């Protein structure tokens, strides 16, 4: 099996992500779906319980061949989530999430993957000041505002090493990444970081116990 | 309507040190040609009619060798004005003197008197006039670049500079230089200012061709404090705006400091400059005209090639040069009349006019300038300097860091024999 | 099962026998993402190909070893079944899926055929694990031996033939004859090399940028300007892609030529190849067996106008690059191989040497 | 020494023998006088002689010859050297019915009323004439006076007693009569790898010119003169092999076969011998 | 008067800077426009003034730019019709400019119709299912092609020329007439070589010899034609002609900027490595089957019979 597929039911102003709001078919019905429709015969699904155990029960209803929905603590988010499930993890990890309407045709960001053995692959669509180079498909430098005390950081040895960035500010991520292995033992070595959306910035592509396998790139797709 | 330009031929930036004491740095053969030669070939080649030359320092040698010149011949299309002041001792000084007396009239070609380019600006300058036609003449200069490589010895570290542009409208958007800055900065109200791309470029060569419109002499004599070009377009970012062109097929750069200098020339020597070659001869002179060889040989005419001298690559050789035999020249210009001794060897050395060398001296990147003397068993280390009829007595080793000269407190030597102090 | 990929663009008429193929349009987009059909390795492996990302025929055919290891040592037998045929059974539709991605290498063909032959000879009464880590410790010898080991014995006969001051003209990129001229200027000779290359490719400026890291003085030029820098080059140095069995020598588009001007020029041409890439096969031209990659690859972005922007709205242009050609045996002086200097025309002799005869 | 005067006696005890042939006669005198017991200190008395017999001679053929036999010797501890013995004495009797074998496989080749075109003597050549000549041959001779050494006059004294027309011509005329040869046979000193001759200085000539006019050029050669050596040009060849030079290379393009003890050979088929051999 | 010499002044500038005119047939019209006011708008009373100021500013002409020797060979065409002028009224003054004047006229109009002239003899060169293979751009040969094309079915094989890839635009120009065109890298010449019927090509400057200065990479087309025993056919018209021998000259062939063939971008290497970019390159005699010219087809080894009718031997110097 070259992909273990995973979804996150836990959110993370005006929907509930996990549970109440469905146009059509529930919330993760679409993730669902999208895994069942390439291969992923099985898939596992991390159920919130912070909602007093009110999502796995309602969730085993979609006619699905066969899933695993882990339960989880009292209150605890996704990069605790994959802490969680690293021991039940034993290839690559292609990690979404609840919150997932989309059309892509994850061929490509799994190609993009796959042919240039990244450390990352990332899904994206146009506060994140987000810069890849030329090609477009390698990320270069990635940063929120929030983040940011000072005005911008940008090294000067990547830009000897790339000398062009293109720069993009609209830029909305799909939770749609494709994590390597050894991407999950730096996570488990390492409880300190949470929230793998903000986990994804201590990327250190550039050369500073903190490689554990050599590169660690990362690469973007930008949709339609 | 016609073109004009604007000639500063005097970089205020005290930098060569001793050499532009003795003549002019905009005087200094580059190989065997003045720089501000190659910027008047450059400017009558990209289509200006009328140029004003403005010459401060030394400006009476600077008038006397343009006058002479091809480009001051009444049959010449390139029109020049000479003008002559020892008052203004800055770019900025030198824009408002222009609009005070309203020289320029529309798209002036702002450009130093020390570049060496070949670039075409007519895409440029049509896009320049587009801009200013649809926009309500708000864009007020076009900075062109050329597309570099960090790496490239002509992208020197004094001069590098790095740049936040935008990718629709090439518009400048942020602009700094990073001499001696492991870090950079881009504020962030760029995106705010333009909300469709920004795009950071490392990769520019900066050549100094900037094309502007009258509005930039007025906003020069708007703010005194504006005194150079960098500055001009710090201030002016931070508040009209700027424009940008990229060329990526032609050559263009200013020698600023001695390190640009050996670059260029070796770019030159290299036909990278083409058109502007020596073998071309496109100063209308007779003592430099040359027949280029293979391997970029510019062997003069009446040089006396000694017997199993050896000329490997990119060497140039001035008219009237005696070299001796068994002699080894490699990447290296020799002005005219020049006499060099046997089993001499030397490498990426321009020596300039009338240098004599003796038999055995091993001179390696280094700059030997007009009239230029070394005796018997002389060794000159990378990036050693001579300068102006200065003589080095027989077994003597310079190390690699050493300026020799006749002016005490502007070199490691004196007025006195460059034997021993 | 995997689909058969469009051929994209108008084929020569001469050359409609072959299949020409679009980098863009890959041929992984109807695949399972879990790939089951084809092994996760073999199916990173073929887009990897088909991307260009691996060009030279020793990093291929590494790869592809590589691919192998990862295959076998993840293959597990089913019941009442034995390893010898169930596993040579199942790497064919792993050896198509590349080949559709792009045509196989000789060096490809070679290691895909030695390790049928390794596979068939493993015993029936051999266990399972044991069995595999035996192949993969196999390969891990054919490959050591075959690449580095050769490489070494080649550097060696040919420094023994490069002498001081002369001028050697290389075409394109060879991880052989860069690691030639690297070894020989390590050891003490003192020569310049001419780096001759060719569009669209412009795979030269790989062994331009690997000889200015080892210093050695060189020189560039495209292929049409040869005639011109032949008059002072003293040695012509090429690498081949494949040598076949009536000496002719099977490698990128641009040797032929440079033989037949460098004969003119009186200059002597040397091939560096080692002996698992000769081929039992044999051709005659160019046309029979070659491989023709993406057609856009032509087009020149000379500027703003670029010519052959549109050239499919023209019915009757016709693109075509190839990427293979062959020099006739009589073009070419000598071959180096682990054996040493040979004629091309004693290649099918090694051939016989290398068939355990 | 004791070499040096021996090989200089056996080219004075046999002035109808070659140098290859004298040379592996003192390098196996040596060997069985010595009485050199030891497994690797018996390879450098070996060399020792090697060095010293090519040194007084500057032939590529006594090189060769001494390589390839001590090969031979040495692919053969104290029976070691009691078989190799042995192996040395029937490579020595091999040795001398080379020359006869290559007579008889040869004189075939000669179609009678032809032209027979030579350059300067050889003991090869010679014999193949005097095998032709005794099968009832009639033939014309013209040879080529090799100017250095006039080995020339040599042969054609040497052909004249053979009861045959011989013409010996002027080093530069073989351009002049070349139309007027129907063949080429020349004794080479060395084969190269690619099946290339290091002969005589004007072979090269003799086989450009044969290309010059489809004329075939015929090459006879014993298989102890097989030399491991691939010359891209004429500097290519070792120099000490040279001496003005002496002798010059010629590629087996211009070579039409071979006649060897080992059969008639395409030039080809030289480097399969040599790699069979295994140098 | 300064008209004159402004315009003798802007012509030789746009000779020495870039290529102005593009086509080689106008600027044998320009230069021989400029002879013809020369030689109308000077005081020049006897014949060898007037030649020898002609020959001084061609001096100057040949100095702006070596490599183009059609403006040279007019030049000594014109100093061959005033020669024949003089021997015509010596063996006569307003007279003898009125006739120069004519000759230059006639000169003229002959200069035009050698287009047409070549295009026309195009048919009997061309059978149907023929595969042509040129290298290039060359106005004159794809003139021959499209005229050939419209009685013929052929296919032409464009070998661009690297790197300054005119044989795009040609495939195109060929293509539009629905000349079957195959285009590729000059690196495949050698390997398609064998499947060429003839190859047609342009050239820069015809020497004596009957060599030909032809854009780079043509010299190993010539070599593979020879190689296969292809025939090779120059379509050249006769103002191209140079009495100039090889190598009795300099400057032979024309060095550009190396940026065409390796870019600036690549960095530090761009100071280790000696780039060379030669647009011109040398075809021996030995390799050309025939020369097609407004007159008709002649052998290479009847172009000295062809200067002989053409150039003064005295003015091979200028
Ligand atoms: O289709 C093409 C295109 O050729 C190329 C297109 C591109 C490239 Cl890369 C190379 C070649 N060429 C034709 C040219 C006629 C031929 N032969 C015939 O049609 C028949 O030939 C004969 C028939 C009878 C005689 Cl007597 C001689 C030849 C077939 C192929």
């Amino acid at each position: 099996m070259e992909f273990q597929a995973v979804v996150m039911a836990v959110g993370g102003s005006s929907i509930p992500k996990p549970l109440l709001p469905v146009g059509n078919k529930p919330l993760i019905w679409y993730p669902l779906n999208l895994l069942e429709r390439v291969g992923f015969e099985e898939v596992i699904v991390v159920t919130t319980r912070d909602v007093q155990k009110a999502l796995c029960a309602e969730f085993k209803m979609k006619m699905k061949p066969d899933i695993v929905c882990i339960p989880d603590d009292a209150d605890m988010g996704t990069a605790d989530s994959l802490r969680y499930i690293y021991p039940k993890l034993k290839t690559d990890v292609l990690v979404l999430s609840c919150d997932l309407i989309t059309d892509v045709a994850l061929h490509e960001v799994v190609d993009l993957f796959r042919a240039y053995d990244a450390s990352l692959a990332m899904l994206m669509r146009k506060r994140d000041f987000i810069g890849v180079d030329s090609t477009g498909k390698r990320l270069l430098f990635m940063a929120n505002e929030a983040d940011l005390d000072e005005e911008l950081v940008i090294k000067g040895s990547i830009l000897q090493k790339h000398p062009r960035i293109r720069f993009h500010t609209g830029l909305v991520d799909a939770h749609l990444y494709c994590l390597k292995k050894y991407i999950v033992d730096f996570l488990m070595e390492n409880g300190s970081i949470t929230s793998i959306r903000s986990e994804l910035i201590p990327y250190l592509v550039r050369k500073q116990s903190a490689s554990s396998q050599s590169q660690v790139r990362c690469y973007v797709h930008i949709m339609k | 309507p016609p073109l004009q330009a604007v000639l500063v031929a005097d970089s205020f930036d005290r930098r060569f040190f001793p050499i532009s004491k003795d003549q002019p740095r905009v005087l200094l053969p580059l190989a065997n040609v003045a720089l501000i030669d190659y910027t008047l070939e450059f400017l009558t080649a990209t289509g200006v009619q009328e140029t004003f030359v403005f010459c401060c320092w030394k400006a009476a040698q600077i008038k006397e060798h343009l006058l002479k010149s091809k480009w001051c011949r009444p049959t010449s299309l390139n029109v020049v004005r000479i003008i002559t002041s020892e008052l203004y001792r800055s770019l900025g000084d030198v824009l408002r003197d222009v609009d005070a007396k309203a020289l320029v009239r529309s798209d002036f070609l702002l450009v130093y008197g020390d570049v060496i380019s070949n670039i075409n600006i007519t895409r440029a300058l049509e896009e320049h006039r587009l801009r200013r036609k649809l926009e309500k003449n708000v864009s007020v200069m076009t900075m062109i670049f050329k597309e570099s490589s960090p790496s490239h010895p002509t992208r020197c570290h004094e001069d590098n500079v790095v740049v936040a542009v935008d990718s629709t409208t090439n518009r400048v958007l942020h602009f700094q230089k990073t001499q001696g800055l492991r870090r950079f900065a881009f504020p962030l109200s760029l995106f705010q200012g333009s909300s469709d791309g920004v795009e950071v470029r490392y990769d520019l060569l900066d050549c100094h061709i900037s094309i502007c419109s009258p509005q930039v002499a007025q906003l020069f004599t708007d703010n005194f404090d504006y005194q150079t070009r960098d500055d001009f377009v710090r201030g002016l970012l931070v508040n009209n705006q700027i424009h940008m062109h990229v060329t990526a097929k032609e050559y263009g750069a200013r020698v600023s400091n001695l390190h640009m200098y050996s670059a260029v020339c070796a770019d030159v020597i290299r036909r990278w400059v083409y058109p502007l070659t020596p073998e071309a001869n496109f100063t209308d002179s007779t003592t430099q005209s040359c027949t280029h060889s293979r391997h970029n040989i510019y062997r003069g005419p009446e040089v006396s090639l000694g017997h199993g001298s050896i000329l490997e690559e990119n060497v140039l050789l001035g008219s009237g040069t005696v070299i001796g035999s068994n002699c080894f020249i490699t990447n290296s210009v020799i002005g005219p009349g020049c006499h060099i001794g046997d089993n001499v060897v030397l490498d990426q050395t321009y020596l300039w006019q009338g240098v004599r060398v003796a038999a055995g001296a091993q001179i390696h990147q280094s700059l030997l300038c007009d009239n230029a003397e070394v005796k018997e068993r002389v060794t000159l280390k990378p990036r050693s300097v001579l300068t102006s009829q200065v003589v080095v007595g027989p077994n003597i080793t310079l190390p690699e860091g050493s300026v020799i000269s006749l002016h005490p407190p502007d070199a490691e030597e004196d007025e006195d024999d460059g034997e021993f102090s | 099962q995997v689909p058969t990929r469009k051929d994209y663009g108008s084929k020569v008429s001469l050359f409609s026998h072959l299949p020409q193929y679009s980098r863009q349009n890959s041929l992984t987009q109807f695949m399972s993402i879990p790939s089951s059909v084809i092994h996760p390795a073999m199916v990173r492996l073929g887009l990897q190909y088909s991307q260009g990302l691996v060009s030279g025929s020793n990093a291929r055919c590494i790869a592809l070893l590589r691919a192998l290891q990862q295959v076998i040592q993840d293959y597990t037998t089913p019941p009442n079944e034995e390893l010898s045929r169930d596993l040579v059974n199942k790497l064919k539709p792993y050896m198509s899926f590349l080949t559709q991605c792009r045509p196989l290498s000789a060096s490809m063909h070679n290691a895909i055929k030695f390790l049928n032959k390794e596979i068939t000879s493993v015993g029936s009464s051999k266990r399972e694990e044991e069995a595999k880590s035996e192949l993969r410790a196999a390969i891990d010898r054919y490959v050591q031996e075959k690449i580095v080991l050769a490489a070494q014995a080649i550097s060696r006969f040919a420094y023994q033939k490069i002498s001081n001051g002369d001028v050697i003209l290389v075409y394109g990129c060879s991880s052989l004859v860069s690691r030639i001229l690297q070894e020989a200027w390590t050891e003490g000779r003192r020569f310049r090399v001419v780096v001759v290359d060719s569009r669209p490719w412009l795979e030269g400026r790989h062994t331009l940028r690997s000889l200015v890291h080892a210093g050695v003085p060189a020189s560039y030029l495209l292929i049409p300007a040869a005639s011109y820098v032949l008059p002072e080059v003293s040695k012509v140095l090429l690498g081949a892609h494949a040598l076949l069995a009536n000496g002719s020598v099977m490698s990128r588009v641009g040797t032929a030529q440079l033989a037949l001007v460098a004969r003119a020029h009186n200059v002597p041409v040397l091939v560096c190849c080692e002996t698992y890439k000769f081929c039992e096969r044999v051709q005659t031209d160019a046309f029979v067996s070659n491989e023709l990659d993406d057609p856009d690859d032509l087009q020149c972005k000379r500027g703003e106008h670029v010519a052959l922007a549109n050239w499919q709205n023209h019915a009757s242009l016709r693109l075509l690059n190839l990427v293979y050609d062959v020099t006739p045996p009589e073009l070419v002086d000598l071959v180096i191989t682990e054996l040493g200097m040979i004629p091309c025309s004693s290649v099918p002799v090694v051939l016989r040497v290398k068939s355990s005869d | 020494k004791e070499l040096i005067e021996y090989f200089k006696s056996q080219m004075k005890e046999d002035p109808d023998m070659a140098s290859a042939v004298a040379a592996i006669r003192t390098l196996l005198e040596f060997l069985k006088r010595d009485k050199g017991e030891t497994i690797q200190g018996l390879r450098a008395n070996l060399t020792s002689a090697i060095e010293t017999l090519c040194g007084v001679d500057s032939s590529v053929a006594v090189s060769s010859g001494g390589e390839l036999f001590l090969r031979f010797i040495s692919l053969a501890y104290s029976k070691c050297k009691k078989i190799m013995i042995e192996r040395g004495e029937l490579f020595l009797r091999r040795i001398s019915l080379s020359r006869n074998k290559i007579a008889d496989l040869c004189h075939t080749f000669i179609k009678d009323g032809a032209t027979i075109l030579t350059h300067a003597y050889s003991r090869v050549v010679l014999r193949v004439l005097e095998a032709a000549v005794a099968a009832k041959k009639r033939f014309s001779v013209y040879v080529t006076e090799s100017q250095p050494d006039l080995s020339g006059k040599k042969m054609a004294k040497a052909l004249c007693h053979l009861n045959v027309p011989v013409t010996v011509v002027l080093d530069a005329a073989v351009g002049y009569i070349m139309e007027k040869a129907d063949l080429v046979i020349v004794g080479a000193e060395g084969v190269v790898e690619n099946g290339g001759i290091i002969n005589k200085i004007g072979t090269n000539q003799m086989a450009v010119c044969a290309k010059a006019q489809n004329k075939p050029f015929y090459v006879v050669a014993e298989s102890f003169k097989f030399v491991r050596l691939f010359p891209l040009n004429q500097q290519d060849v070792p120099d000490k092999f040279k001496y003005h030079p002496w002798v010059d290379y010629t590629a087996p393009s211009l070579i039409t076969l071979l006649f060897t003890d080992l059969g008639v050979l395409t030039p080809s088929a030289v480097s399969d011998e040599l790699i069979k051999l295994y140098l | 008067g300064s008209e004159l010499s402004e315009r003798i002044e802007s012509f030789v500038e746009t000779l020495k800077r870039g290529g102005g005119p593009r086509s080689s047939e106008e600027m044998a019209r320009e230069t021989l426009g400029l002879l013809r006011q020369i030689i109308t708008d000077h005081r020049w009373s006897n014949a060898g003034e007037l030649m020898e100021l002609i020959r001084r500013e061609g001096r100057r002409m040949t100095a702006a730019q070596p490599s183009e020797t059609t403006v040279g060979n007019m030049v000594r065409r014109v100093l061959k019709i005033i020669r024949e002028e003089y021997g015509r009224l010596h063996g006569h003054y307003a007279q003898l400019q009125s006739n120069i004047i004519e000759a230059i006229n006639e000169l003229l109009v002959e200069l035009e119709g050698t287009m047409e002239n070549i295009a026309a003899q195009a048919l009997e060169h061309i059978h149907s299912n023929e595969v042509i293979m040129t290298i290039g751009f060359s106005r004159t040969v794809e003139a021959f092609l499209k005229e050939a094309a419209r009685k013929r079915k052929f296919h032409v094989i464009v070998a661009e020329c690297a790197p300054f890839c005119q044989g795009h635009e040609m495939a195109v120009n060929l293509s539009k007439a629905g000349i079957e065109t195959t285009v590729m890298t000059d690196a495949a010449i050698f390997a398609v070589m064998s499947r060429v019927n003839k190859v047609i090509i342009g050239t820069k400057t015809i020497l004596a010899n009957g060599a030909l200065r032809a854009v780079t990479g043509t010299h190993t087309l010539a070599l593979a034609a020879k190689h296969h025993s292809t025939p090779l056919i120059v379509c050249a018209p006769m103002f191209k002609l140079s009495p100039q021998f090889p190598n009795e000259e300099d400057s032979f062939h024309k060095f550009v900027a190396p940026e065409e063939v390796l870019p600036f971008t690549e960095g530090d290497i761009l100071e280790k490595v000696s780039v060379h970019c030669p647009v011109f390159d040398y075809v021996p005699p030995e390799l050309i089957t025939l020369f097609i010219s407004n007159i008709g087809g002649n052998a290479p080894s009847y172009i000295y019979r062809l200067m002989s009718e053409l150039y003064h031997p005295d003015d091979h110097v200028l």
